[PDB]
């Protein structure tokens, strides 16, 4: 991290980077695929 | 913005560990606490009004010179820039007392105040007195915990300003 | 930091304006349900060790190839810090969850996370994953306690699955 | 057609009545509810493409009704069926903006179950494909509009069954 | 109303609403309020302001009100200050909708067929309209004063 | 602009302007020095957003930057972000006027045709878009923020 | 040792502050809670000595082998030392009901807990497994805010210990 | 750090016990009475400025040699030092009369005070007195306030007085 | 329900509800957040209700979980639980509902006609219902048990 | 046909769905206002004959629909008409003590428009039968009951229009 070769130094680097607002994926619906996944009323009994 | 809830899910931050007991005991606090506050509130917030031009007054009265020519409560732009500054204070209260901490109060009033106020010359004993004012009134618009509530709020201005 | 009541003061004042008695008595509701959601962030504290140890198990039992050499929670020293990161999210899931607002998560936690497991080459799909296992049981408890009165959790519960579901989203 | 001001008007018009009391309590709470409306369809709008492609997929493909035999088999069919979508997804984000439903019977119910009947067209899976649609919307829309958005697509799938 | 008319042009055109279009919805229903007490006023003054324009109508035309007139007589006076009753509840309507549509449809739409038959002279109709604005004009506040204007010199531009 | 919108309308009927017409004109005039101050600033930071848009854009698509993508390569990049730059521009013009003839008649109607042409994928320039309304609406307050936002969901819309 | 009073006072100390409304209200949180907590704290007290035997024994029905000879549940020292070791749990469980956090816990019984446990040869299955029991019998003698406080500490415990 | 509970706590382990029935009713007391210990330490907190500058005025009103070239509350710099000290103390009181117990006030304020007055030259008499006076409209505060229904609130106050005493011996 | 039944014999005999009619739709609905109460703690422990009426079955019948029974292996008996979690749901409708008309359309008309296809011992489904009144019954205090008790014995006694 | 409590049910049935706690909810705002639909249903049957001549006396006879040429002209008509105006009352009474509109439509809409415009029977002339038989009903029952009768022979009319 050095001057020498300007001498000013640079200018700040995470200004930018720190400004970033949080990225926006609304809606948005969720996947079950994947591999098939078990649906029916069976799940619970056969464990009981 | 320092409020119960934010203190408290900052404490878990900081140590990094999980909601316990401690912090869930201290968040039901503010919960409980929620009708005294948001009666105050609802009372500060319909009285505003009034609160504010009983305040803005109660300046000049209290420092009758401030209105005379060559003074800081002459003319429209003062006297305007007046009432919109206690209602700022008012309006913040109402914001403390609803969110449950001083948060509101801290970052948007005290955080800078006598910077502010020195470069610009207003003195802190004009807000004090409008203050002082409101506490007044505030005595018979509500009672019990909801006047505690305002009281603290308003103590916690004067405090900041001295 | 913002919670729910923070977040209604904000956008006042960018109105400059007090409460616009829609917002207080959304504000008051949230209050009116608080019991319900202190018993629901007490449902994943008491509960943490095996929400994540209960994802973990599952996490490497659809992905074997996390546990092989090569993968990305092998050899000990990477499976602890996958399991640090399980925590941690979870953590700030239950945060959000006290506050009744995502930003404590989003600001602290999520905001740089994916470029961070990307710089490593974690794989975000399996870290994404393990978000959603999570959720599962950690909702799962917030269902069935012991002993608390009986009643409806299901706002509560979308609100916390909403809070893995940006998580998951944010990471993958 | 009509919206939620313009119902009043006419009702009230039809008894030659100045607008009173009751009259202006109902405006109200539609003015009310407004601004809220608006940011709903501005994301509905935005969204279009991503709601019907994610409303086909839980509701209407992998099935079926896509292989031959099927009534939404052929690319000319599956883009009738989807273009189809495009229209009920923008009628229902007007009924809601107005706040009412008549804009549904006019532009788009009046003789649509018999034109179905005639071509073939299932009306079940049609309302999946209305009551799927709603459940994204729901979803991106959030809690401010979610049960406002709700009905109007209620309302078009009770209309066709 | 002011949504009647942008999903109108949104339909027609095929499409979702515009920025323009959603915002003139915004900025609308933001003055829903003001415009319900602007109707309010009127609508509680009504008796009032039929009895102005009336007498401003009949100093400025006394001939109507004469042997050839159109409403010469109690009985043709009296349906004559009952049709101004009838312009100023529209007027009401017109302001709570932001615009003419139901305006339009109830009253001006066929206005010149109907008068024309029974010889009712249009021009000093849109006289007891303005005599109707003068005085509901000065029962409201500078700014609600000119909201209500627009609608008042609406009417007077239909009978033309 | 609102004007033309609001005069095209009136002379293809024939007719001047209704209240309703009249109203919104007078609501976006007010809201004149506001609108300019919004283009201001996002005209202040085009340089930033157009890049922190572009940094969104190849996180979420590093394909569109690889071997069979129509950005992949230096000046195929360079390219891409002119016409994130280009658009920004167009959305300070909409911002300005209140509506979209501007934006529609010099970027939106034709391009479908374009982009076809160049075989560029459509919607990664729609989610290009939405990076910028990111970017933008993190320099502006709520209000205007929401404001501005409305003309970036349009550009959106309209690409589909 | 960690209280809501403690956890207020240190964070007003830090920032060099008086006590304020958001310090406050967290406090009433902890003095409104305190007559659950205490219901909790007293059945806890007088069914000491059974939930203790009751929790030892179900360590050796849950690992029956530690109860064979050269094996760490036989002999007198060992479950002398064991049921010592469950009622020092259920003591300091006791205290942090009573504390108002779980400082108790905190400082006598988690600081140094594996260390402790790894160099000894203790098992954290058994005392989750103690543990367990103690929750299961907790569950009908008390019930409502003093059973949620009961099980807020135990449940403490066994995250603690995994 | 201690409260009142704790220092139960810290006694009852000493023996290696549960609380005692004599303790256990002791503690049941203090919540009994903690309304009024809000009201107290929100009436000092309320006033704390007022309460610093009245002892302030008032200390050297006494002891005009303070503000005199030579004193050790001259020139600005150190009279700044001992407004501050003023404050300092007030508030540890303040947390003590939260707390039901003086070990905070004992442990972060009182503990080697007295010897860093000594090498500082600081009139260890002159700051009891101040402290002295602290406590004489500290007290003063809590008894009449606006709209607190009637009852006794007298028995808070003799705690607090113990606190500012604690001080004051410790110092002098 | 009791309405739906009262009405149907109204109308089918073209006339307004009976004094002895309206009398017990009076008590009916003054047993309303009683009848609820009864169907929610059942609801509340349906999973307990199931394996308590399975093992109880299991025990006096282990020959249908035997080589030639119908529910023999994991995946028979785990269907036959899942038609005990049937009956018990429509068991609460029955409750909420004061008589059988859902319980009936929903579960028996057809029940003997299905289950003689599939090969299932009618009598022995009759005795895990039986068995889930045993497990229920112990849930309820002795007032609400015997309410519930009446409609698990409607279903035993359609299973015949 | 199905009531408040039917129409919940076979709403969760075809779910398989156990009655939950927002279904709860719904059966309770029934049960709720249970005792006062049976009071209204006791006037209203009690009354049926004075209902019906004050409604026809408002809204039918004493016109051109009773002279030669009209609808209610000879005594045939006039009772089939007036039998007519008694199904309506002695229904809407059943759809309000059910709670539910479904046997309004199941027995007695259902076709009504047609059969009555190949008869010639003046439909507008039939709702202002209806709405003049609500006006009676709602002074009858009083409070408690007025707006749950009214809602039925609204049902009833905006059925035929
Ligand atoms: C968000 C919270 C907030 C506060 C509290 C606030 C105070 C504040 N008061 C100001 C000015 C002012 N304040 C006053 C105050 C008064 N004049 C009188 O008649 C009375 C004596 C008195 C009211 C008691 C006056 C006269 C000015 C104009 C000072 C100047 O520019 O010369 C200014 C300078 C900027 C401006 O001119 O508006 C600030 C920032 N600003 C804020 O943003
Ligand atoms: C120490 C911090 C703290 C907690 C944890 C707390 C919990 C708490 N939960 C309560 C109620 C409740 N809690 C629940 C929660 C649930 N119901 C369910 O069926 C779900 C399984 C679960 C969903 C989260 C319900 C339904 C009630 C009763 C309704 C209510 O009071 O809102 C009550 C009211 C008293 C009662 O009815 O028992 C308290 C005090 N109070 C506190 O001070
Ligand atoms: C006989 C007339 C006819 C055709 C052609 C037809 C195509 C068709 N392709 C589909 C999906 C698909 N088709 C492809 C094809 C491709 N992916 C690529 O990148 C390549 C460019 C291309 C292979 C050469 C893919 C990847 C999907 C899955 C897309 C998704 O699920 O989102 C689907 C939806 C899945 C389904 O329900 O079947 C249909 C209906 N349907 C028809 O009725
Ligand atoms: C203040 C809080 C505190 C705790 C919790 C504590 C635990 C603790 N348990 C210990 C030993 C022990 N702990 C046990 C525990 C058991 N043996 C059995 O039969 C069961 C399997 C099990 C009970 C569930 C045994 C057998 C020893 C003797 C270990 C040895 O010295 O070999 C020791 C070593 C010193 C000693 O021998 O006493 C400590 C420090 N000490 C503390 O000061
Ligand atoms: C733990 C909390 C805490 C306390 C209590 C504290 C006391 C304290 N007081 C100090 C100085 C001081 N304190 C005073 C106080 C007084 N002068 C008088 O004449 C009066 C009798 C009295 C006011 C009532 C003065 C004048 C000094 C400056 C002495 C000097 O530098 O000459 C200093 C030296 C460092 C400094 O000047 O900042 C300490 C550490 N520091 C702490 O951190
Ligand atoms: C925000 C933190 C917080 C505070 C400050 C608080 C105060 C508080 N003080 C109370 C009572 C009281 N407070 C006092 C105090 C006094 N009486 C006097 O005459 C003296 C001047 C003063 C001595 C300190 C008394 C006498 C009562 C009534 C008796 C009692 O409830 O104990 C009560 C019970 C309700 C009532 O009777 O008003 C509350 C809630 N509660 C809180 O949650
Ligand atoms: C051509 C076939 C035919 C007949 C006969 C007929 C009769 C008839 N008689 C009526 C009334 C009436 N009719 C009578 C008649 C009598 N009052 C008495 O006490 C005497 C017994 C009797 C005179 C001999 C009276 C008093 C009314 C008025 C009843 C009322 O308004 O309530 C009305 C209702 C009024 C109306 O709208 O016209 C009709 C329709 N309508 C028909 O279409």
């Amino acid at each position: 991290d050095t001057d020498r070769g300007i001498g000013a130094q640079p200018a700040a680097k995470l200004t930018f980077p720190l400004s970033r607002p949080l990225g926006v994926t609304s809606a948005y619906f969720p996947s079950s695929q994947g591999g098939a996944a078990t649906s029916d009323g069976l799940e619970m009994f056969t464990r009981m | 913005m320092k409020t119960v809830i934010t203190e408290v899910i900052a404490s878990a931050d900081s140590q990094g560990r999980f909601l316990n007991n401690t912090e869930l005991q201290a968040a039901n606090g503010r919960f409980q606490r929620a009708t005294a506050s948001m009666e105050a509130a609802r009372a500060l917030t319909s009285n505003a009004d009034s609160l504010v031009k009983g305040a803005v007054q109660e300046v000049y009265n209290k420092f009758p010179y401030l209105t005379q020519p060559g003074q800081m409560g002459y003319g429209d732009t003062n006297q305007a820039k007046c009432a919109r500054d206690i209602s700022h204070y008012l309006r913040f209260i109402t914001y403390s007392l609803v969110a449950g901490g001083t948060g509101p109060l801290d970052d948007y009033i005290v955080a800078g105040l006598r910077e502010v106020n020195r470069t610009f010359n207003l003195s802190p004993s004009w807000y004090i007195e409008a203050l002082k004012h409101i506490k007044g009134k505030v005595g018979s618009q509500l009672s019990g915990q909801p006047l505690t509530e305002a009281n603290a709020y308003i103590d916690y201005c004067i405090n900041a300003l001295s | 930091m913002q919670d729910a009541f923070t977040k209604a003061i904000v956008a006042a004042d960018l109105r400059g304006s007090f409460l616009s008695e829609q917002e207080l008595n959304q504000l008051t509701n949230l209050v009116k349900e608080s019991n319900k959601r202190l018993d629901a962030v007490n449902a994943i504290t008491g509960n943490a060790a095996e929400i994540i140890s209960d994802a973990a198990h599952k996490l490497f039992a659809e992905q074997t190839d996390l546990i092989r050499p090569g993968g990305n929670a092998y050899p000990n020293r990477r499976m602890a810090a996958c399991l640090r990161d399980m925590e941690i999210i979870l953590r700030y899931v239950s945060y959000a969850l006290l506050a009744g607002d995502a930003s404590v998560l989003e600001d602290r936690c999520l905001n740089g996370l994916k470029e961070t497991y990307v710089a490593l080459g974690t794989p975000t799909r399996s870290v994404a994953r393990a978000v959603q296992l999570m959720k599962e049981t950690a909702i799962g408890y917030v269902n069935s306690p012991s002993g608390v009165t009986r009643g409806d959790c299901s706002a509560l519960v979308n609100e916390a699955a909403t809070y893995f579901d940006k998580a998951a989203a944010s990471i993958a | 057609m009509q919206d939620a001001i313009t119902a009043v008007i006419n009702n009230y018009d039809v008894q030659g009545k100045y607008l009173d009391g009751a009259a202006l309590d109902k405006l109200k709470a539609y003015f009310t509810t407004g601004a809220v409306r608006v940011r709903a369809a501005a994301v509905i709008s935005s969204n279009a493409t991503t709601i019907i492609k994610e409303a086909a997929a839980k509701a209407l493909i992998y099935s079926d009704l896509t292989r031959p035999g099927g009534n939404m088999y052929t690319t000319r069919r599956y883009a009738a069926c989807i273009r189809d979508m495009d229209y009920f997804l923008r009628y229902a984000t007007y009924a809601m903006l107005a706040g009412d439903p008549s804009i549904l019977d006019e532009r788009v119910l009046n003789g649509l179950k018999e034109t179905y009947n005639s071509l073939g067209v299932p009306i079940a899976a049609t309302v999946g494909g209305i009551q799927a649609m709603k459940e994204v919307v729901g979803g991106l829309v959030g809690p401010d509009a979610a049960k406002e958005a709700s009905i109007y697509f209620d309302y078009l799938s009770s209309g066709l069954s | 109303s002011v949504l009647t008319k942008a999903i109108v042009n949104a339909d027609a055109e095929a499409r979702y609403l515009s920025p323009g279009e959603l915002d003139r919805i915004k900025s609308f229903v933001a003055s829903g309020e003001r415009r319900l007490r602007i109707a309010q006023t009127l609508t509680e003054a009504r008796e009032r302001i039929v009895k102005q324009a009336g007498d401003q109508l009949f100093q400025i035309r006394p001939d109507v009100v004469s042997p050839g007139g159109n409403a010469y007589g109690e009985k043709m006076t009296a349906l004559c200050l009952r049709d101004l009753d009838y312009y100023l509840r529209l007027v009401t309507y017109g302001i709570v909708a932001g615009d003419v549509t139901p305006i339009e449809e109830i009253g001006i739409i066929g206005v010149k067929e109907m008068y024309n038959s029974l010889q009712t002279p249009i021009p000093a109709v849109a006289e007891g309209v303005r005599a109707m604005k003068n005085v509901a004009t000065s029962l409201l506040s500078g700014d609600d004063a000119a909201e209500a204007g627009f609608y008042f010199d609406y009417l007077v531009g239909a009978m033309q």
